[PDB]
RNA sequence: CGCGGGGUGGAGCAGCCUGGUAGCUCGUCGGGCUCAUAACCCGAAGGUCGUCGGUUCAAAUCCGGCCCCCGCAACCA
RNA sequence: AAAUGUAAC
């Protein structure tokens, strides 16, 4: 799945999740948004989960587009250690996701198949999401 | 490079010397001397340059030597191998081409021997 | 004839063959080698890449084992009825009077079914039982449970450990073992399935039973299933013979599609 | 986008790269929309800005090499198995000190 | 999960620490002795140095991360 | 001070 293919640092301080997204925010591919209601870490496999998710219901068709990407470690200490001696290890990567980010898009299909693909692959998230259809504010950014 | 683009060897007769050239043998050694009437036996160290550029305009014009003659022969070969006859593939291959016996020998036109 | 009734897997699959040697010593290894060679003839005269994975070599030549894996299209479908014993009639390379002995060798013909490494421990068959480990520790033994007992319900194979203090590093321990028998288990059942079916197929009667004889003395390549009896040797144990192995498919077909 | 993609028959999909484009036109000059034939494109085919008619009056904008639109190969179900038993690498940290 | 040791031709080992050349034994191949095999004699072939990297002009070698393997540790309740 | 040669006169 989805993890960078190399990095500087290994592991990464956890930071904040204030505010509405930096970018991102507006329809830049397909027709039809997945967008983030509220904020978390979207990990690695949720995101795949969300694709196949998408894929599985068009079944043959349309193309999917994945505008976060997990390029965040996410560190675990092994069971059953005292604190101390150190950060865990990494057991996983996120994508840092704020409200008001286009996660997923989709075009090639349908209004009805765009609509419950995106659903169902909102499932998948931890988070609400809104679906949304490009717009002219979109096309205006 | 005295002659023809070769230096022929010194202290030896220009008989035998005129034969370090590429397309001329004791045969064709024999011939141009006659026809520019230089003694067979003396030294090139031992020539004129008279004689020199004799021997020189006369053999340099009525025979194809060294690099011409290569690149005839090869054109030549060149050409059997593309026009694609049986003696072209024997070059190809690098095959003995007059006809020889394989089984054994073949020595000088295969290489050493590749064990297995 | 409507050949088109009959269904068979593994008849375009791949081949192992596995030639040893049986009755006659030196001599009869010194044919297992002349055997392989036809499977090798006539593997190249359809195209069919033949690896050598194992063999062990006659004192005067041959193979006392030789164990190849036959690559290609309809590899087993074609070899199939080469398995049993196949029986020799010659004047030895081991003989200066020419006297005739009558030795026999052996071969093995196997489809590779996509052979194995698959499972792998899945949490719906498994019950963990948790408790209060047993021996020294003091107080901490008589509160804290820390036995972790795991029970493998499908296959019933229940490796249970108390070593070290937490049940977490006896989870791990746990699991690392079950595996292990699990596995184990599993490659009894194969192996234990490799054995019953290699002993029917080269059969015990290595001394002279089974398929084919080959006489040198007068070429009777002959094979009993039929009768069918030719001077073919020079022809078959020299090259390929993939045209005298059809009367023994055709003949195998009408048995199964008269009946 | 006038036309259908011949690649779109084949299953593909039509990716809208630009939906409008950037040009330097008269106000009394603007035209309503600007037509572009992608029926010619297979799987997978590109238009750039330089394939534009364009009409009287209306200079472009943008570099002609900008791509404007593309047919690119559909998802498909049968790639699932293959992409849920790709293995990755694990990811590669960047050396610093004496590594580099 | 700690600690410290290893992975180098087909098999078993050396080469590292003081970086530039990968060696030893058996084995494999071709030739001889013998009626034939072994043994013996002659000659020859054979290695991504577990990987992913890069230090250095230069890595089997030095230095990190990973994947295996070996030994030890895992105590006071 | 140097081994072996099975199995159909
Ligand atoms: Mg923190
Ligand atoms: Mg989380
Ligand atoms: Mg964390
Ligand atoms: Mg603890
Ligand atoms: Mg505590
Ligand atoms: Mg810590
Ligand atoms: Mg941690
Ligand atoms: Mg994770
Ligand atoms: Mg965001
Ligand atoms: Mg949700
Ligand atoms: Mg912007
Ligand atoms: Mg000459
Ligand atoms: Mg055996
Ligand atoms: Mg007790
Ligand atoms: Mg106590
Ligand atoms: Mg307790
Ligand atoms: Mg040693
Ligand atoms: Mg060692
Ligand atoms: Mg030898
Ligand atoms: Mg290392
Ligand atoms: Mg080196
Ligand atoms: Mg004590």
């Amino acid at each position: 799945m989805l993890m960078p293919r190399r990095m500087k640092y290994r592991k990464q301080q956890r930071g904040r999740l204030k505010g509405a997204t930096k970018g991102g925010d507006y329809v830049a591919f397909g027709d039809y948004g997945l967008v983030a209601l509220e904020p978390a870490w979207i990990t690695a496999q949720q995101i795949e989960a969300a694709r196949v998710a998408m894929v599985r219901h068009f079944r043959r068709g349309g193309k999917i587009f994945i505008r976060i990407f997990p390029d965040k470690p996410y560190t675990k200490k092994p069971l059953e250690v005292r604190m101390g001696k150190g950060k865990g290890n990494v057991e996983g990567y996120v994508a840092v996701v704020k409200p008001g980010r286009v996660m997923f898009e989709v075009a090639g299909v349908t209004e009805e198949q765009a609509m419950e693909a995106l659903r169902i692959a909102g499932h998948k998230l931890p988070i609400k999401t809104k679906i949304v259809r490009r717009d002219a504010y979109d096309e205006a950014q | 490079a005295r002659i023809a683009g070769v230096e022929i060897p010194r202290n030896k007769r220009v008989d035998v010397a005129l034969t370090y050239i590429y397309g001329i043998g004791k045969a064709r050694a024999k011939e141009a001397l006659e026809k520019t009437g230089i003694n067979p036996a003396t030294r090139v160290k031992d020539l004129t340059e008279a004689e020199v550029v004799r021997l020189r305009e006369y053999v340099e014009n009525t025979w194809k030597l060294e690099g011409e003659l290569r690149a005839e022969v090869a054109a030549n070969i060149k050409r059997l191998m593309d026009i694609g006859c049986y003696r072209g593939l024997r070059h190809r291959r690098g095959l003995p081409v007059r006809g020889q016996r394989t089984r054994t020998n073949a020595r000088t036109r295969k290489g050493p021997r590749k064990t297995v | 004839q409507v050949l088109l009734l009959p269904k068979d897997p593994d008849d375009e699959r791949n081949a192992f063959l596995e030639v040893r040697a049986g009755t006659g010593g030196d001599e009869a290894a010194l044919f297992a080698g002349d055997l392989f060679r036809m499977y090798s003839r006539y593997a190249e005269a359809r195209r069919w890449r033949v690896e050598i994975m194992s063999a062990s070599e006659g004192e005067h030549g041959g193979y006392k084992e030789i164990i190849a894996k036959i690559s290609g299209d309809g590899v087993y479908g074609r070899l199939k009825f080469e398995s049993g014993g196949h029986r020799v009639q010659r004047v030895p390379a081991t003989e200066s009077q020419g006297r005739i002995h009558t030795s026999a060798c052996t071969v093995a013909v196997m489809p590779e079914l996509p052979d194995a490494e698959l499972p792998d421990i899945n949490p719906a068959d498994l019950r963990i039982d948790t408790f209060r480990s047993s021996g020294a520790g003091g107080q901490h033994v008589n509160t804290t449970d820390s036995a972790i007992r795991i029970t493998h319900l499908p296959t019933g194979i229940v490796v249970e450990c108390q070593d070290e203090r937490s049940q977490h590093k006896n989870k791990a321990k746990a699991l690392s073992v079950l595996g292990a028998r699990i596995h184990a288990a599993e490659m009894a059942k194969r192996q234990q399935a490799e054995a019953s079916t290699r002993r029917n197929l080269l059969g015990s009667g290595d001394r002279s039973d089974r398929n084919r004889t080959y006489n040198f003395p007068q070429g009777r390549v002959t094979d009993h299933r039929i009768n069918l009896t030719l001077y073919r040797l020079d022809e078959v144990m020299e090259g390929k013979l993939d045209m005298l192995i059809e009367p023994i498919i055709q003949e195998h077909q009408a048995d199964q599609l008269a009946a | 986008f006038v036309g259908t993609p011949a690649g779109v028959r084949a299953g593909g999909v039509l990716q809208e790269i630009h939906r409008d484009i950037l040009v330097k036109v008269s106000p009394r000059n603007i035209p309503e929309f600007i037509e572009v034939d992608v029926s010619g494109l297979e799987i997978g085919d590109s238009l750039h800005a330089s394939d534009l008619k364009l009409p009287p009056g209306v200079e472009l904008a943008v570099s002609p090499e900008e791509t404007i639109a593309a047919v690119v190969p559909p998802e498909d179900v049968e790639k699932l198995a293959e992409e849920a038993a790709a293995e990755v690498a694990e990811p590669e940290v960047i050396k610093k000190g004496k590594e580099e």
